[PDB]
């Protein structure tokens, strides 16, 4: 859902600490003010990706402090208040599978910090865990409505075309067929490390890009040296304008490719992003008289969990 | 040491803060470098000494200000540093000056990051609070408790897309 | 209905004339344009490198052998704003038509049709969505169900009445205080229990909160006929 | 009768059979 923002100033990077190489970035007019407004929009967009997925509600939906879960164990995927920050054990588990960037941000770019804090977008799945437990599919369209648990699970096969004769009378097998699922991705996700490789990709996939564009500047990119200084001694001033004016062109189009790709991996987010928020709106909020669309099996109820730079869907099919 | 300086040692050239760390290079090794292979650290050519190499304070500037129908206040935000040039106040994003903090939380209005949104508010001046995510509400919840529409209410929504 | 609907679409006309902020979502995308063009303009002001940003300038100052060195200075930089913005404007439609495909399938689902998925359509219960022209886009007017007013209400999972439990066909067992009733889950319409409105499966001794009354049955009455 | 439909004749759909179906007025009106 969200990217990892970061601003990279081309007035750093392209000449660092140096102002006649400045004067020589200026020659290029607006291609500096033009990329940093393209890494602006993205660190935006990544804002406003957030709000319009991790937050589907305007009211914040809490357990009460007498909990009735109708059979079902929702101590994993409720938050515990216990720890320092609220969150579900599952979403622990999914904060630690997740994980130099203090050296490069010190090179001219910043990574600029989301605007929903992890505590504040565990608070949007824990409003609408609780909201789901309790005001089941009337929230999501309007005010909550509370309706008992037990009861939110016979209209969901009312709409897969189960009659609701059979969760009433099988409410204590089902009982332990969807513990026993919860208990599964438990010891999934903590065991196997693969599962959440889909966020670890998209880290992966900024943390190589922003390492190649840092490693650029070692390059010489057809200049005698890559230091702004070492050609100003070595050479005239005039001669040395020549050689600078590789690097700038060689580090302009490391930024060119750099945003290039941002701009593009961002779109591939939004279309991520756009799928998180839709599927968030019909399998968490309602159900979802569609196929596979929340994964195999007829769809009942969805549960969000917060994950970094993402989330993670709970699907309970039948 | 500890200071924003332009330093010159051996054959090597650069600016930067530097401190002492608790690194060793070996007896052979003068200088280090990062992955990038920009110097981190350096020895001294005269005393023996690890000297981690910072570089200088720097980030992106911020402007936090209503419209210019509004008002003329502004608040300044710095990224990712203290308090250093310089109601001057600090912030999870960085040092945040022009804008005052309050515990009471409001709706978000001017996004700035960490879970902090900006408004010009009350004699009034810009205020920077915690973004509220919305009014707490407590669903009661019972095996016989249920709630039934008895009144509806039909709004149009107005969804705009290019 | 008619004073809820009717005031809805004037409070919509109310809110775009006197708000004007409510259209940002279409100013963006012509501003993000005009951004790019005068961005794309504002780059043969720039010397590139050059001694000057003209051609006139170049070639009457500079050898033709001369001129090229410096032409081939402005031409770079013209290629890299240029392919710069092309790159931008791919990237700029694919969020275009990214959302052409939401409009092209809002318009079927949404307006056209009628789509059971929750706040697709927007907050509420889709009925009906009313299309509307507007500059480099277009506007959804979305019918909603939305309910109002609600009341805590008794419910229990099944009813016993001759030792096999009754489930409701549609709806949701309620009960005021006085004999329970069998509403609609949107609407709440007191209704007498009946084997029409019921279904008899599996017995009392099963269900889960299943509670003893009595279901009317309407063969009863008939018989003394 | 309660669960079914009574539509078109034994003489065209494809596949049909004989049997009987339950008729719960039958039983309320000799009893
Ligand atoms: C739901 O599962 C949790 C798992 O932590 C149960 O909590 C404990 O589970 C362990 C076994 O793994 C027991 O030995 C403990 O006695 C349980 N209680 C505590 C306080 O740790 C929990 O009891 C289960 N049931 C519910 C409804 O939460
Ligand atoms: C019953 O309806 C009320 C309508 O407000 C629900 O709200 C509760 O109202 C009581 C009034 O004393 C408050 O004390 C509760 O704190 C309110 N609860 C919440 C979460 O708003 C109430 O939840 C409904 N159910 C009950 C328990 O009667
Ligand atoms: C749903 O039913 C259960 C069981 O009757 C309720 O739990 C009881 O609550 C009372 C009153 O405080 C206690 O004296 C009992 O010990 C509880 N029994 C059990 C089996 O837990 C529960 O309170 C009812 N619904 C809710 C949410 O209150
Ligand atoms: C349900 O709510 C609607 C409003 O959403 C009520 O309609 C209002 O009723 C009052 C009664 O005095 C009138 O003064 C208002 O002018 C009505 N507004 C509209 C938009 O018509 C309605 O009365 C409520 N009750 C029912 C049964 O629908
Ligand atoms: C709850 O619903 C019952 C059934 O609709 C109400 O009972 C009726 O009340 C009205 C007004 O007092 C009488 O005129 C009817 O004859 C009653 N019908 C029957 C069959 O009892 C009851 O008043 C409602 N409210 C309460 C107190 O539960
Ligand atoms: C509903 O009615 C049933 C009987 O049809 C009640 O179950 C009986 O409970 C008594 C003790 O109170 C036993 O002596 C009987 O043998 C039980 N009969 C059956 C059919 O098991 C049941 O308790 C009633 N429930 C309520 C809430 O009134
Ligand atoms: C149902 O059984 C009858 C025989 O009892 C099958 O054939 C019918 O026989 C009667 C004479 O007894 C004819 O008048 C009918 O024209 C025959 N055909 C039908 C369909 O009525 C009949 O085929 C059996 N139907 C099925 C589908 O089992
Ligand atoms: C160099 O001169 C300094 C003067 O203080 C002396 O301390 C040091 O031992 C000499 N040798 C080295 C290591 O440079
Ligand atoms: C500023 O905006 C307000 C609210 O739209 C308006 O009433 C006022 O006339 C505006 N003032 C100017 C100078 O535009
Ligand atoms: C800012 O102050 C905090 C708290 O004293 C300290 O931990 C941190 O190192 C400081 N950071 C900077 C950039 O000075
Ligand atoms: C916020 O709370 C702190 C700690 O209690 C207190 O020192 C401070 O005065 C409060 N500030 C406001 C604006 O209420």
């Amino acid at each position: 859902v969200s990217m990892t923002k970061t601003s990279v100033d081309c007035t750093m990077y392209i000449c660092g600490d140096s102002t006649e190489c400045s004067n020589l970035l200026l020659q290029y007019g607006s291609f500096c003010t033009q990329l940093n407004r393209a890494l602006t929009g993205i660190a935006v967009e990544q804002d406003k990706n957030t709000q319009e997925v991790f937050a589907q509600v305007k009211q914040i939906y809490k357990t009460p402090p007498i909990k009735d879960f109708g059979g079902f164990n929702f101590s994993q995927i409720l938050p515990d208040p216990s720890k320092p920050s609220k969150r579900s054990f599952i979403e622990d588990l999914l904060f630690n599978k997740v994980t130099l960037i203090c050296a490069q941000k010190f090179n001219g770019l910043t990574v600029l910090p989301p605007l929903l804090t992890d505590e504040m977008i565990a608070q949007y799945t824990s409003a609408l865990l609780a909201g789901t437990i309790t005001s089941g599919w009337t929230f999501g369209a309007g005010a909550a409505l509370q309706i008992p648990f037990a009861m939110q699970m016979a209209y969901r096969f009312n709409g897969i075309g189960v009659t609701q004769n059979v969760l009433y009378e099988n409410q204590k097998l089902i009982a332990n067929q969807f513990n026993s699922a919860i208990g599964k991705i438990q010891d999934s996700l903590s065991s196997t490390a693969s599962a959440l490789g889909k966020l670890q990709d998209v880290v992966n996939q900024n943390a190589q890009a922003l390492n190649t564009l840092v490693k650029q500047l070692s390059s010489n990119f057809g200049a005698i040296s890559s230091v702004l200084n070492d050609i100003l001694s070595r050479l005239d001033p005039p001669e040395a304008e020549v050689q600078i004016d590789r690097l700038i062109t060689g580090r302009l189009q490391s930024l060119q490719t750099y945003v290039t790709q941002q701009l593009i991996r961002a779109a591939e987010i939004r279309a991520s992003a756009n799928l998180a928020a839709t599927k968030m709106s019909e399998c968490v909020l309602g159900q979802s008289k569609r196929v596979d669309f929340c994964g195999k099996g007829y769809h009942l109820m969805s549960f969000p969990q917060s994950a970094p730079h993402g989330v993670v869907f709970l699907h309970v099919t039948y | 040491k500890n200071k924003c300086v332009n330093f010159n040692f051996n054959g090597l050239t650069g600016t930067g803060v530097l401190t002492e760390s608790n690194k060793k290079f070996l007896p052979f090794q003068q200088f280090g470098r990062d992955i990038a292979d920009t110097t981190d650290a350096v020895r001294d050519p005269q005393t023996l000494e690890i000297l981690d190499i910072t570089p200088c304070s720097f980030g992106g500037v911020s402007v936090i200000t209503p419209g210019t129908n509004t008002s003329n206040q502004v608040a300044v935000l710095y990224q990712d540093v203290n308090c250093t040039e310089v109601n001057v106040f600090q912030t999870r994003a960085g040092c945040l000056i022009g804008a005052e903090h309050v515990n009471n939380s409001y709706e978000c209005d001017i996004p700035i990051g960490a879970g902090i949104c900006a408004s010009y508010q009350t004699s009034q001046s810009i205020i920077a609070y915690t973004m509220s995510l919305g009014a707490e509400n407590s669903v009661a919840y019972s095996n016989n408790s249920i709630a039934i529409p008895t009144n509806f209410t039909i709004s149009v929504t107005t969804e705009i897309l290019p | 209905i008619a004073n809820q609907f009717n005031s809805a679409i004037g409070k919509i006309q109310d809110s775009l004339s006197s708000t004007a902020s409510a259209l940002g979502k279409l100013q963006d995308v012509v501003n993000q344009n005009a951004q790019a063009l005068n961005t794309l303009v504002k780059q043969l002001s720039s010397n590139f490198g050059a001694i000057s940003s003209v051609l006139n300038d170049i070639l009457s100052r500079l050898d033709p052998p001369e001129a090229e060195v410096q032409i081939d200075r402005l031409i770079t930089g013209r290629l890299q704003s240029l392919q710069t913005y092309v790159t931008q404007q791919l990237i700029r439609a694919a969020e275009i038509r990214a959302s052409a495909n939401l409009a092209a399938t809002k318009m079927s689902e949404c307006v056209l049709g009628q789509s059971k998925r929750v706040d697709f359509c927007g907050k509420g219960y889709h009925l009906m969505s009313f299309p509307q022209s507007a500059p480099h886009g277009v506007v959804f007017l979305h019918v909603t169900y939305v309910p109002a007013q609600e009341k805590n209400f008794t419910t229990a999972p099944a009813i016993c009445h001759d030792g096999k439990a009754h489930f409701p066909r549609e709806g949701v067992f309620v009960s005021n205080g006085t004999h329970w009733f069998v509403t609609q889950r949107n609407f709440y319409e007191p209704q007498i229990i009946t084997t029409d409105n019921t279904f008899v499966s599996g017995n009392c001794d099963v269900v889960i909160g299943i509670v003893n009354n009595t279901v009317y049955d309407p063969l009863q009455p008939e018989l003394d006929s």
